[PDB]
């Protein structure tokens, strides 16, 4: 339940396109900047948006994941298991245990270690691996690595067994800058705080000094009132 | 497709018995079941029908709180357990099926069923 | 030359396919309607 | 999916996902066996020249008189119930009465249809639920009876009914018309490539006018083609070759 | 409110007797857009 920083992280390339030196406004499902990574060091997990796992690794002991609403022989939920060769991926109702250590349409074959991961919905996987020196500080993109097309039905997961953190994304407008070399280098939450509105609302990572016009403020209703005049002079039904 | 009944015979007013009909050959798919009796020189007359699914049950007003109809979907068999028999209760009880989904139970009551059983013989004694 | 003026009528009544093309009616006309203010009122500025 | 001995009930639509292999339409539009085939923001002649990541053939049955709710924002118990197109909808609508295949001497009630829901489904959704709708303020808790009904029930498929009444069986193709690799192309062949030269160029559908020249530009394992600031085309890659 | 916001797209995808529709569309769109870029452009230069 421990609760350490995603200050930058949780930013992958969001489609195929390729941008250079070209500032770019996307709506998608992001990690909010500068909130909390739930940390573990095998608890079960709600899959309630697109989640962010990010590992910390000794000896590379956790490398799988299981996907699915109930996780139960019942309906066919997505295993991804790696042992360092292959990441045998399947979506069979398989049987899963207690403390986990048929019908197969679909079926592929393959701390210093940072591995990042984001799994969203079908299925996209992107992930990321650096060396690193409890989250650490700075900025880096992730490169889509799979794109399953299972439409597996998932609302909950776990992990196959180090250091583990767990984020939830959320539909956030971000402004990505795109390098000489199409690379993601820096970002803005749209809607982290005032100064990055403005810096949405400019299209722009440097606002010289100023007053802004960003957005309106408006009152929501409350609640929906409806009249009409007194009921009276029924049709007569009794006769 | 068959429906094969089975059970029944004779029994000695008050007692209670049980018909089993079992369905036979290739189904597609069954909505419901339901049991008829006809009586010597009497028409056919609705006793009790239940939906394939979920299993709810409409019965005729003369077998309320005596008769019970079930299913055994595994088995493809339905049941008809039959207590506190009368002397009214004397015929020959027939099995039918349908492929027939009505939104409503009560049309089973009326429904013209596909299939028929042979007849199975309950007498009602003194 | 939508079939209303109030959007929330033309929402409640029409079903989305047709509630479109009517909208789209509404829209194109108060948008050249905005334009049309604004143009004025810039060259109302340039003279004051 | 045309071919198919057995369809599905409209309620529980098979869905047959396309992928990595040739379209050839014209057996479909060449063809005189379809009572209806429209194609929604696509003409299937240009099907031949147009690769897609995904085909989706949606399979099921209805009466006749229904296959006008195989449309874009149509009502009744079909599109509300039991499929529901997207108003934004893009590809085609097969359907062909099906009288001598899915109806019988005594009526054919294989075929059912949902009647009763608490909303209208949303594009694509799915609902196989057997839940006992509560049309009053009564719980049903599972117990059928008075304002409490079984939510399907069956087409009553006889060779004599009307045309209206008749069965038809539907294809729904829907076509993944997104920027990402495409699986699912047309016939059209393919030829060789020249550079440095003004031409007319098609790219898996994706055509212009332009000089195609060797490019320095870093794309990655995946990214497909690029865009410049207006949004237009700038790169691409070639789908014979990386 | 067209089907894409290209041309080319729209070529290779409809007939003319709906492509037509979609272009009308697009023109319109574009036309209108050109007509205010001339607007602001023309006070513009007034003013300078
Ligand atoms: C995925 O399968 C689960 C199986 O239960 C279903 O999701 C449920 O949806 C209901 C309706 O809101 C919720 O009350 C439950 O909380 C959900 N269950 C779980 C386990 O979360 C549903 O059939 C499918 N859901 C989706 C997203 O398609
Ligand atoms: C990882 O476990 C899998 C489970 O079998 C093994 O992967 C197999 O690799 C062999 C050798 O090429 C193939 O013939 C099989 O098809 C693979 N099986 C599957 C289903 O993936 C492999 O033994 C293990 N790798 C290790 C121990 O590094
Ligand atoms: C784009 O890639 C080029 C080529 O790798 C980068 O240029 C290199 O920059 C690194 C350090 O930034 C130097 O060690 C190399 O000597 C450079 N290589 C060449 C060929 O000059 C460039 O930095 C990248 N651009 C960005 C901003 O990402
Ligand atoms: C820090 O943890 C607190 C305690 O639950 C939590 O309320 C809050 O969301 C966290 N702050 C952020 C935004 O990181
Ligand atoms: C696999 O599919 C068959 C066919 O519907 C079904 O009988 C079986 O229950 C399925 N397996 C599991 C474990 O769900
Ligand atoms: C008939 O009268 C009864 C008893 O007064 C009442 O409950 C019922 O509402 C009446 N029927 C109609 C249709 O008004
Ligand atoms: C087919 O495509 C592959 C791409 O891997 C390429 O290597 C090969 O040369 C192509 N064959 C021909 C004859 O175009």
């Amino acid at each position: 339940p421990a609760y350490t920083n995603s200050f930058t992280r949780g930013v992958y390339y969001p489609d195929k396109v390729f941008r250079s030196s070209v500032l770019h406004s996307t709506q998608d499902l992001f990690l909010p900047f500068f909130s909390n990574v739930t940390w573990f060091h095998n608890p079960v997990l709600p899959f309630n948006d697109g989640v962010y796992f990010a590992s910390t690794e000794k000896s590379n002991i956790i490398r799988g994941w299981i996907f699915g609403t109930t996780l139960d022989s019942k309906t066919q939920s997505l295993l991804i298991v790696n042992n360092a060769t292959n990441v045998v991926i399947k979506v069979c109702e398989f049987q899963f245990c207690n403390d986990p250590f048929n019908n197969c349409t679909f079926e592929y074959v393959s701390f210093k270690n940072l591995r990042e991961f984001v799994f969203k919905n079908y299925f996209k996987i992107y992930s990321k691996h650096t060396p690193i020196n409890d989250l650490p500080q700075g900025f880096s993109a992730l490169e889509p690595l799979v794109d399953l097309p299972i439409g597996i039905n998932i609302t909950r997961f776990q992990t196959l067994l180090a250091a583990y953190y767990v984020g939830y994304l959320q539909p956030r407008t971000f402004l990505l800058k795109y390098n000489e070399n199409g690379t993601i280098t820096d970002a803005v939450d749209c809607a982290l705080d005032p100064l990055s509105e403005t810096k949405c609302t400019l299209k722009s990572f440097t606002v010289e000094k100023g007053i802004y016009q960003t957005s309106n403020f408006r009152v929501q209703p409350t609640e929906s009132i409806v009249r009409f005049p007194n009921i009276t002079n029924l049709c007569p039904f009794g006769e | 497709v068959q429906l094969v009944e089975s059970g029944g015979g004779l029994m000695q007013a008050g007692g209670s018995l049980r018909l089993s009909c079992a369905v036979s050959g290739r189904t597609f798919s069954t909505a419901a079941m339901g049991w008829f009796r006809q009586a010597p020189g009497k028409e056919r007359e609705f006793v009790a029908a239940i939906r394939w699914s979920g299993g709810s049950a409409y019965y005729a007003d003369s077998v309320k709180g005596r008769f019970t109809i079930s299913r055994d979907k595994a088995k493809n068999t339905v049941y008809l357990q039959m207590n506190s028999l009368k002397y009214e209760d004397t015929a020959v009880y027939y099995c039918a099926r349908t492929e027939y989904v009505s939104y409503l139970l009560s049309d089973y009551a009326t429904w013209p069923y596909d299939y028929w059983g042979q007849g199975t013989q309950v007498t009602v004694s003194s | 030359g939508a079939i209303s003026s109030v959007l929330n009528d033309i929402l409640s009544r029409l079903d989305p396919p047709e509630a479109e093309v009517q909208i789209d009616r509404l829209i194109t006309g108060r948008l050249q309607s905005l334009q049309t203010y604004v143009t004025q009122q810039l060259i109302r500025a340039a003279e004051i | 999916v045309f071919n198919a001995t057995r369809f599905a009930s409209v309620y529980a639509w098979n869905r047959k996902r396309i992928s990595n292999c040739v379209a050839d339409y014209s057996v479909l539009y060449n063809s005189a066996s379809f009572s209806t085939f429209k194609c929604y923001g696509v003409s299937p002649t240009k099907l031949n020249d147009l690769c897609f990541t995904n085909v989706y053939a949606d399979s099921f049955v209805i009466r006749g008189d229904e296959v006008r709710q195989i449309a874009p924002g149509q009502t009744g118990k079909i599109a509300d119930y039991n499929y529901k197109l997207p108003d934004d909808f893009t590809g085609c609508v097969i359907a062909w009465n099906s009288n001598n295949l899915d109806s019988k001497v005594g009526g054919n009630y294989n075929y059912l249809y949902r009647l009763f829901r608490k909303s209208n489904l949303k594009p694509f959704e799915r609902d196989i639920s057997t839940e006992i709708y509560q049309a009053g303020s009564t719980p049903c808790n599972g117990v059928e009876g008075f304002n409490c009904y079984f939510p399907l029930q069956s087409y009553g498929f006889q060779p004599t009914n009307g045309v209206g009444y008749q069965p038809y069986r539907v294809v729904v193709l829907s076509f993944e018309l997104l920027h990402a690799p495409a699986t699912v192309c047309g016939p059209k062949k393919s030829t060789n490539l020249v550079k440095n030269k003004c031409v007319n160029f098609n790219f898996n559908g994706l055509t212009g006018t332009g000089v195609l020249t060797e490019s320095n530009k870093k794309f990655l394992p995946f990214q497909q083609f690029g865009r410049d600031i207006a949004d237009t085309t700038d790169a691409v890659r070639d789908p014979q070759t990386l």
